[PDB]
RNA sequence: CGCGACCUCAGAUCAGACGUGGCGACCCGCUGAAUUUAAGCAUAUUAGUCAGCGGAGGAAAAGAAACUAACCAGGAUUCCCUCAGUAACGGCGAGUGAACAGGGAAGAGCCCAGCGCCGAAUCCCCGCCCCGCGGCGGGGCGCGGGAAAUGUGGCGUACGGAAG
């Protein structure tokens, strides 16, 4: 099958085919607006792997998301707090800019529901992600069993809730040692259970 | 003359809308016996004549929608109006064919791997 | 401050508790609830064991409890292959698969094999259609004397 | 001439009648309602004042079409049927 | 003023005629509280809004 | 072809009209700004009577909807009358006053007898 | 120059759908203080808490190991008891502070892409006819249209799988 070749071709990026390729799209997608419809997957191959099929009601969205950081929004770096919170420059957002091309992608197109995203190129000062969107009202995805999940109101705005792959990455979410402070549903649940005083009737 | 809603309903449809301004002329004649100032004997009748107005329309309006919806019963396209109005959300469920759909793969386990009726002893 | 000889003693109160204080009002409820719940679920399987499908013999790991035996989540697929059951159909008699479960030893294996050989032995296997008996299944006068058993199917005695 | 003096120059009014909430708040300049924020899509609710959400929430008002969907829910939300006739 | 809007005019009129008293048969009623009518509004005490 | 301007357009492209599969609605809406809905009742004061034995006027409390050519064909076909104007006014009380000014081939005194004010 | 393709991107009151707003006790994602405590105070504490923003559901989230262990080994998630005010953190001050094993409540497992085989074996929509449903579904009929080889469907997924 061809989709190895093209799979291994697009882990050598620092190859003259590809450092071609990468700089002639991210030209392209520059000069268009932030978030715009592509007519396909720029990588059919990656897109196949998150769970894009090529049949109707899957719809593939290219928006940039503007790179670096986040400084604080306090007016004139004026954190009037003590010196920890000080902090205005050097901050960093708890989610990645993936996940923050996802939920643009699925707040504009709120009818569509996320399921997936790619990185396909990186400016200085933009990153280019493809998101995968799915129709749970077309009749291919609505009668097909594989994909009526996306069909079911749970769903909704998986994007916004940091459902989607590049979202639960955010979460520190995960089995084992590592991962004990989201013991439960989320940190959120971890931190409830411990927080709480269980004061049994008899005690 | 007691008007009820069950000598209405086998009535013609011009023979309901001529009683209905036989009684929108009674009713307008009876606003005007009550600015006159008399009658206590018809600012009584008032409420009468526009309750007998209101089983007329209504009855009107009954028959208009039991033959559209006997109009658009075989189509594929009917009204908003005569569309299951339920939930919101309820009306974008699974159909009652889409929820029963299995995969291929599924209905093999099915029809391989049952699960049985068993009871072991002690 | 301290009055003189007392336990140096640090309550976990700082924050604020009473908006997340767990009460126990429940308690009997939860339990009527979780009673009615069991035996609803008992009365739907007519004929099979109210507790669920048998677990393995396992010793709990680290040096504390590895001399106690305990239920398992399910069998391991060389226990199961030994005893001749096929994994897809083994959780249709109730039995409890667990494809995760290696065996390091013989003794862990064969105790777990001649368990699903006792198991295979006692179970009364009712036919689909009950109207006609088909070759792989139970005697009619076994069926009828067939009736649950309540609490862990064989349970693992130390 | 800060207070009594002063009081007697005001004849013209920041706030009229907002077309949501009802309340003499639509800031005339601002175009914004103080109360419900008008032109905005969402409600301005704030948590910070839970007297404030509690006077406009679904028990204040009618709930013309809310109070019958309980009525028509504890039937399985039935549709074009009728009882049995005489 | 002279010069109105014609939901001003709406809102005034509403206000006129809830400023009448309870008739004089209300508190003849079986389960009669109601002495007089309390929400009544003189226009030099209560001004109305606006 | 040659580009006479400099600037490129949006070519006039071809759109279609509305050829729906189904009307949204079931039925048109039926009036209820009626001849009967739109009057209510006539005014029968000290100072309409005198509007009607003087001026041939008929003075009605009508539906605050309504247009003066509503008041018109409603006077007309209620009472196979004839006006000759309609002047409007919106009461304090809140109502639309309608003073119905009739064509001078009929007496507002002998057709204010008929509707029954005296 | 013209005509047929394709790609990329426009316009429609085009045919049919879909989203918004509310509630917000519970739940998910961010953002995020200072009172306060430390007998002052800045790190810490309060606290990832209040307020702020977004998204839900009848529960949510989680979830069938890139796990725990170091045993004679356990075996998805969630919840309760216990571990445990413990290991650890900390102007090592004030204070903070989990996990495993163990007993129980419940208990359920699975699916792709890839890899390859099968003539796209696949799906969507319009028109007719016959059932037929206030959860538009079933069966006929058509060089009717379309998506799809820039990959649809069946088999198949780490417990291995396939072919003969």
């Amino acid at each position: 099958g061809a989709y190895k070749y093209i799979q291994e071709l697009w882990r050598k990026k620092q190859s003259d085919v590809m450092r071609f390729l990468l700089r002639v799209r991210c030209w392209q997608y520059r000069q268009l607006s932030a978030l715009h419809r592509a007519p396909r997957p720029t990588r059919p191959d990656k897109a196949r792997r998150l769970g894009y099929k090529a049949k109707q009601g899957y719809v593939i969205y290219r928006i940039r998301v503007r790179r670096g950081g986040r400084k604080r929004p306090v007016p004139k770096g004026a954190t009037y707090g003590k010196p920890v919170h000080h902090g205005v420059n050097q901050l960093k957002f708890a989610r990645s800019l993936q996940s923050v091309a996802e939920e643009r992608a699925g707040r504009h197109c709120g009818a569509l529901r996320v399921l997936n995203s790619y990185w396909v190129g990186e400016d200085s000062t933009y990153k280019f992600f493809e998101v995968i969107l799915i129709d749970p009202f077309h009749k291919a995805i609505r009668r097909n069993p594989d994909t009526q999940w996306i069909t079911k109101p749970v769903h909704k705005h998986r994007e916004m809730r940091g459902l989607t792959s590049a979202g639960r990455k955010s979460r520190g979410l995960g089995k084992g040692h590592k991962f004990h402070h989201t013991i439960g549903g989320s940190r959120r649940a971890a931190w409830r259970r411990r927080n709480t005083l269980q004061l049994h009737r008899y005690r | 003359a007691k008007i009820k809603a069950r000598d209405l309903r086998g009535k013609k449809k011009e023979e309901l809308l001529k009683q209905l301004d036989d009684l929108k002329v009674e009713l307008s004649q009876l606003r005007v016996a009550k600015v006159t100032g008399g009658a206590a004997s018809k600012l009584s009748k008032i409420r009468v004549v526009r309750k007998s107005i209101a089983r007329v329309l209504t009855v009107i309006n009954q028959t208009q929608k039991e033959n559209l919806r006997k109009f658009y019963k075989g189509k594929k396209y009917k009204p908003l109006d005569l569309r299951p109005k339920k939930t919101r959300a309820m009306r974008r469920r699974l159909n009652k064919h889409e929820e029963s759909l299995k995969t291929k793969k599924q209905q093999r386990k099915e029809r391989l791997y049952p699960l049985r009726k068993y009871a072991v002893k002690a | 401050a301290p009055s003189r000889n007392g336990m140096i003693l640090k309550p976990h109160f700082h924050k604020d508790w009473q908006r997340r204080v767990a009460t126990w009002f429940n308690q009997p409820a939860r339990k009527i609830r979780r009673r009615k719940a069991r035996q609803a679920r008992a009365r739907r399987i007519a004929p099979r064991p109210a507790a669920g499908p048998i677990r393995p013999i396992v010793r709990c790991p680290t040096v504390r409890y590895h001399t106690k035996v305990r239920a398992g989540r399910g069998f391991s697929l060389e226990e199961l292959r030994v005893a001749g059951i096929h994994k897809k159909v083994a959780r249709t008699i109730g039995i409890s698969v667990d494809p995760r479960r290696r065996n390091k030893s013989t003794e862990s294996l064969q105790a777990n094999v001649q368990r699903l050989k006792e198991y295979r032995s006692k179970l009364v296997l009712f036919p689909r259609k009950p109207s006609a008996p088909k070759k792989g299944d139970s005697s009619a006068e076994e069926l009828k004397l067939a009736t649950q058993l309540t609490g862990p199917v064989m349970p693992i005695r130390n | 001439t800060k207070g009594t003096s002063s009081f007697g120059k005001r004849r013209n009014k920041t706030h009229t009648l907002c077309r949501r909430c009802g309340s003499k708040a639509y800031h005339l300049q601002k175009s914004t309602c103080g109360k419900c924020g008008y032109p905005a899509k969402r409600k301005r609710k704030y948590n910070w004042s839970a007297k404030a959400k509690r006077r406009n929430t679904t028990g204040t008002g009618r709930m013309r079409h809310l109070k019958i969907v309980y009525r028509r829910f504890r039937h399985g939300f039935r549709e074009g049927t009728t009882p049995k006739p005489k | 003023s002279s010069h109105k809007t014609f939901r001003i005019k709406r809102f005034l009129a509403k206000k006129q005629k809830q400023n009448r008293p309870i008739p004089q048969w209300i508190w003849m009623k079986t389960g009669n509280k109601i002495r007089y009518n309390s929400k009544r509004r003189h226009w030099r005490r209560t001004k109305l809004g606006l | 072809k040659i580009r006479t301007s400099p600037t490129f357009r949006r070519p006039k492209t071809l759109r279609l009209r509305r050829q729906p599969k189904y009307p949204r609605k079931s039925a048109p809406r039926r009036n209820k700004l009626d001849h009967y809905a739109i009057i209510k009742f006539p005014l029968t004061t000290e100072s309409a009577m005198k509007k009607i034995e003087d001026n041939n006027t008929l003075v009605f409390i009508v539906d605050v909807k309504a247009n003066k050519h509503q008041i018109k064909q409603a006077v007309k076909k209620l009472y196979d009358i004839d006006v000759a104007k309609v002047n409007t006014l919106i009461r304090p009380d809140g109502e639309k006053k309608a003073y119905v000014r009739l064509a001078p081939d009929y007496d507002a005194l002998d057709v204010a007898n008929k509707i029954g004010i005296i």
